[PDB]
């Protein structure tokens, strides 16, 4: 799951 | 002052917490399960520049992806608070914490959770602290090698070692005529882990009064 804090992590 | 890589790591976090609210509690003059639409919005800018800051940090992004979210997760409260008092003592002018105070006694959020926050935001502001010293302490918050279901407990630790050993070197130089003061400043990452209990608390209570959260908030707290 958290998909949108490995997002904002992955950038 | 300070050694060569030293004080590169101590000239980069720092500028990394310059550059990543309050006003609407102070006036169309509100305390809220009414207005929760006010808390969460500023929990969810909280959250966003927690992300933001600990990406920067050096060797996050070399942890496990899992230790990574779980840093995270376990760090959203405490860095909500310790922020907070950043802003409550050091920016904001004269008066506005004086309103800020009384229009959340005004909450129906009860003083077993209020008096805590005031106390902490209190000491701490007593405690007169630098933009440096907020700016590594938040980063020491956020690199706890003990947060729960980590993996690999001893790479975070030598990740935080480091930045410890910067704050000590300073507080010695720039408080000197204080050698306690160092001792102080890590009794506050002692003081914030009492607020995920009381988060957990209330959090609890918000899903029983079916309250509506913003994505981020859903994933940071599972919810
Ligand atoms: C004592 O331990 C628990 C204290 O922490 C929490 O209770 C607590 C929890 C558990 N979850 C959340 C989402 C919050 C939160 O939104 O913000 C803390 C910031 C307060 C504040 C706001 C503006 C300027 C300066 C400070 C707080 C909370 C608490 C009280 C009052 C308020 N507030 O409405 O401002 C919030």
């Amino acid at each position: 799951e958290n998909a949108l804090l490995r997002y904002l992590l992955d950038k | 002052e300070l050694t060569p890589d030293q004080q590169t790591l101590l000239h980069f976090i720092m500028d990394s917490y310059n550059k990543q609210i309050t006003n609407k509690i102070l006036k169309e003059e509100f305390s809220a399960e009414e207005n929760f639409l006010i808390l969460t919005e500023m929990a969810t800018n909280h959250v966003q520049v927690l992300v933001e800051f600990t990406k920067k940090l050096p060797g996050f992004q070399t942890l496990d992806h899992e230790d990574q979210i779980a840093l995270l997760k376990g760090s959203a409260v405490e860095a909500m608070f310790l922020r907070s008092a950043e802003i409550f003592n050091k920016k904001l002018p004269s008066g506005h914490s004086d309103l800020l105070e009384e229009r959340i006694r005004n909450s129906g959020i009860s003083d077993e959770y209020i008096t805590p926050m005031f106390s902490f935001y209190k000491s701490i502001g007593e405690l007169k602290m630098t933009q440096e010293e907020y700016a590594l302490l938040t980063a020491i918050v956020i690199l706890s090698p003990d947060r729960q279901y980590i993996k690999d407990r001893e790479a975070v630790e030598k990740l935080q070692e480091p930045l410890l050993d910067v704050l000590q070197k300073l507080c010695k130089i720039h408080q000197p005529e204080n050698p306690q003061h160092f001792a102080c400043l890590l009794g506050r990452l002692t003081e914030l882990r009492t607020f995920n209990h009381h988060h957990a608390e209330m959090l609890m209570s918000w899903r029983v009064n079916d309250h509506k959260f913003t994505p981020l908030l859903c994933e940071i707290w599972d919810v």
